[PDB]
């Protein structure tokens, strides 16, 4: 899963 | 004599951190660290003890909870979450440490799980509204606001803003803020609710508002001395002191607090020793 914050993804 | 504890955080990795800051003495040493490392958690002073709540170890969001005692300078394990939740709100309302909101790393949550210190168990109380990762969360004469964030479901930062009551269980809408703001630094200060910083899209915001549940109205403070989103948020003697965060490519190493009876934001004069956003704050007696 993407690292990023949901926000940034 | 109080100090600001500042609870991991992404420096520029998550890490395993706690950092106290000592106001008598203008300076920043580390405590215990965590026993992994951590960002994106919620944190809670909650009878007589700093709680930290869930966030992100550099792979996988956890539900991991612990409960800090400073008298032997020592983290210890409690029951976990339901959920992993990161970027989640926790807030204390009525004894309970509610867990709000935030990413399991698949989805956005509505829900909300509420958890007792006595029993040590965690259950669910009514969902919000809508979904809201990097959720701010303030507490307020016996209500629980949820505001701002961001919405997966519509891919919106959000500038709405919900009000629990664990009487009726139930979130309702209240007063719209002016911005749009996933990633706020959300605090309460003399009974008013402060939402600060933040960002909407690529967007980060340095502006400042406050809502006042007396009249459910939103008005603009002073700016920020710098943009900030992700900072971590405490009030401490009439001041609310804001920590850390980024502008969406660096983490801030400095610590801002506002007066609202002179309507000024402050530099601490003391820097932490790295930039650090994602960071849970508390304050406590040394
Ligand atoms: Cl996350």
């Amino acid at each position: 899963e993407p690292e990023e914050p949901e926000a940034d993804q | 004599p109080k100090v600001m504890i500042v609870v991991g955080g992404q420096a520029p990795k998550a890490i395993r951190s706690v950092e106290c800051y000592d106001f008598e003495e203008d300076r920043w040493d580390q405590i215990a660290e965590l026993p992994s490392r951590r960002c994106r958690a919620g944190v809670v002073f909650m009878a007589g003890h700093v709680y930290a709540v869930g966030g992100f170890n550099g792979s996988l969001r956890v539900r991991t909870v612990d409960v800090y005692d400073g008298v032997k300078d020592q983290w210890t394990s409690i029951a976990s979450m339901q959920e992993r939740r990161s970027t989640l709100g926790a807030a204390v309302l009525n004894d309970l440490l509610y867990a709000v909101g935030g990413f399991d790393g698949s989805t956005g949550l509505a829900s909300v799980e509420a958890y007792s210190y006595k029993t040590n168990e965690w259950f669910f109380v009514a969902p919000m509204n809508t979904r809201r990762s990097s959720v701010g969360v303030g507490v307020v004469e016996g209500k629980l606001y949820a505001v701002g964030g961001y919405d997966g479901a519509s891919r919106q930062c959000l500038s709405t803003v919900e009000q629990y009551n664990p009487a009726t269980n139930e979130w309702i809408y209240v007063a719209d803020m002016s911005t749009r703001r996933s990633g706020a630094g959300v605090g309460v200060l003399s009974g008013q609710l402060y939402a600060t910083g933040g960002h909407d899209g690529p967007l980060v915001r340095k502006s400042v508002e406050v809502y006042d549940p007396g009249t459910n109205t939103w008005k603009q403070v002073a700016d920020m001395n710098m943009c900030r989103r992700n900072a971590g948020v405490c009030a401490v003697n009439g001041l609310l002191y804001v920590v850390g965060g980024d502008d969406g490519s660096c983490n801030l190493a400095s610590v801002e607090y506002y007066n609202p009876v002179t309507d000024k934001w402050t530099l601490l004069p003391t820097n932490m020793s790295t930039g650090r956003s994602y960071a849970g704050v508390a304050v406590i007696h040394k």
